[PDB]
């Protein structure tokens, strides 16, 4: 396998040799430069959106990798004409990851049959479902349309968004400072640390970002994380 | 309304960060009717109960005892399954460590009821009016219907006279169950391993709470296999069923439904096992202080890192 060595580690937590796993994911996997202008932005990106009530644990970047699934930029392209575009979060258990890569994220958790989206790192590495003696996950940066948004405060079923909007954000309490945001290859990244967003009678902690259209994402990094639990078990 | 002064009601509330309802004071001064003397005592030759805990304040039982030189009243006849929100105010029969006790929803708060445990044999709070001449005035009765001793019962008969004239003349109600009981217990949420009842604030939106995925039995197995693992790797095993719902309890935690980290740090506490005093370290300092409740965040990590089973008076 001439596949650098943290790819092959990877195809290896998400798994034939290597080299014929690493074709099952149908998406060129490439190593971030840790010295490049990206991975200083996703760094701080890690490093700043760690919320306060996500006690349990520090994160710590392992790697960082650059993701394109085949067919994808194709598939997201329409949705590029649409305002609002931001980089976002998303974990998930790593017995998840051989299907997002081979097939996107999908649609079948409080507003609907949805793909869901944090701003703050933390969020979304819970949904890794990591544990103790099980201390790494992996988790995505994707590029989401957001457009529209339909803005709620607290759990709606959604069958259908309301005409004129095409995603929906939850509210939280607290947002990475809008003043910080910063743009990369034409997305907005909300990099700054927590503020309080003004939000007055909200019922959430920290943002949540849905789309409910499989074609609004286009993946574009995959970090692996280490989780230095800050207490043991028992 | 009770005859004791500001100065002494500040040196019992400040001593515990909780103020004390009005019972509590009257019961005092019905019990110094009993025996001017040594009115913590009045009840122990006839029930078997000593008033402890913040009466031991209003005794004077603490002079010469201070803050710098080891007392802590978070810990005051804190028995083994007392969660934050039970305070000791009568002791009976040391075999079974029972013992009565106000309990508060919250700190903010005057208690709900007087609740009643025995340490050595559970961690099953059980409601017993909500007050304290109706908590002594229920024991006091039950006492009557498993004694036949003729003398026993006339000095029984006889303090049940003077008892329940006393709570009369205040209005305070002798019933097992009151109104305010009835009135709580319709926003208890979930009943939790010790049967009291947990109660978070729910808003319109059903926003507050949401419920554990396992039920009490299945808790209560998984807490099981944890205590009888041999090794440690088949205790990391055993475990990965609590560290799932820990994982749900922080989503939980995200959407503002703090109660679910509650309850289940609460079931935690009440199964008693050591293991678990980590796990519970985390939930419930931080579900205690997401629903500001502050002083049993406070109580629960002091009492975590010292859960005595028999040496729990600080005043010895
Ligand atoms: N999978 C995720 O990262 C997620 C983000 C926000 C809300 C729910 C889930």
């Amino acid at each position: 396998s001439k596949l650098p060595k943290p790819v092959q580690d990877l195809i290896k937590m998400i798994f034939d040799p290597i080299d014929v796993n690493y074709e099952k994911l149908k998406t060129d996997i490439k190593v971030v430069d840790r010295d490049s202008e990206e991975a200083e932005i996703i760094r701080k990106y890690v490093k700043n959106t760690h919320a306060t009530t996500h006690n349990a644990y520090d994160l710590e970047v392992i790697d960082i990798f650059k993701i394109e699934r085949e067919g994808e930029c194709q598939r997201y392209k329409p949705f590029k004409q649409l305002h609002n575009r931001r980089l976002l979060w998303h974990g998930s258990r790593t017995t998840n990851f051989a299907g997002i890569l081979s097939q996107g994220l999908r649609i079948a958790y409080m507003f609907g049959k949805g793909i869901y989206f944090a701003d703050m790192v933390s969020k979304s590495a819970n949904y890794c479902h990591t544990s103790q003696g099980d201390p790494i996950g992996l988790i995505l940066l994707g590029e989401v349309a957001l457009g529209n948004m339909y803005e709620l405060k607290h759990a709606s079923h959604i069958s259908k968004l309301p005409k004129g909007k095409h995603s929906v954000k939850g509210l939280g309490k607290t947002t990475p400072d809008p003043s910080a945001n910063i743009s990369l290859d034409g997305v907005d990244v909300p990099l700054g640390t927590g503020i309080s967003s003004g939000v007055n009678d909200t019922s959430l902690l920290y943002n949540e970002y849905i789309v409910y259209d499989i074609a609004q994402v286009n993946l574009k990094y995959l970090l692996k994380l280490k989780f230095n639990f800050k207490t043991s078990l028992w | 309304e009770a005859d004791v002064s500001s100065d002494l009601r500040k040196e019992v509330e400040n001593h515990y960060k909780l103020s004390l309802p009005e019972d509590f004071y009257h019961f005092w001064k019905f019990c110094e009717e009993l025996d001017p003397e040594k009115p913590s005592d009045s009840l122990s030759a006839s029930l078997g109960l000593q008033l402890v805990g913040p009466y031991d304040i209003l005794a004077g039982k603490h002079k010469t005892k201070k803050k710098s030189t080891g007392l802590n009243f978070n810990l005051h006849w804190r028995f083994y399954y007392d969660p934050p929100e039970f305070q000791t105010i009568i002791i009976g029969d040391n075999k079974t460590q029972y013992h009565m006790g106000y309990f508060r929803d919250s700190p903010d708060e005057f208690p709900v009821y007087v609740g009643i445990n025995e340490a050595k044999k559970n961690c099953i709070i059980v409601p017993n009016g909500d007050n304290v001449f109706a908590a002594v005035k229920l024991f006091l009765t039950k006492k009557l219907r498993e004694i036949t001793d003729k003398k026993k019962i006339n000095l029984l008969k006889n303090i049940d006279e003077k008892l329940t004239e006393a709570a009369r003349e205040l209005g305070y109600s002798l019933e097992q169950r009151t109104v305010k009981m009835k009135q709580r217990d319709k926003k208890v949420v979930t009943k939790t391993f010790h049967g009291a009842g947990l109660v978070v604030p729910v808003d319109k939106n059903d926003v507050g709470y949401r419920e554990l995925p396992e039920t009490d039995a299945d808790l209560k197995r998984i807490c099981k296999t944890i205590v009888e693992a041999a090794s440690d790797e088949e205790r990391l095993k055993a475990f990965a069923p609590i560290q799932e719902m820990m994982t749900f309890v922080q989503f939980a935690n995200d959407e503002c439904d703090y109660g679910m980290g509650l309850e289940l740090g609460m079931d935690l506490f009440c199964y008693g096992s050591h293991y678990f005093h980590k796990v519970a370290g985390q939930l419930l300092p931080l579900a205690y202080n997401l629903l500001k409740r502050n002083l049993f965040a406070e109580i629960i990590e002091e009492h975590l890192a010292n859960r005595s089973q028999e040496n729990i008076d600080q005043l010895a």
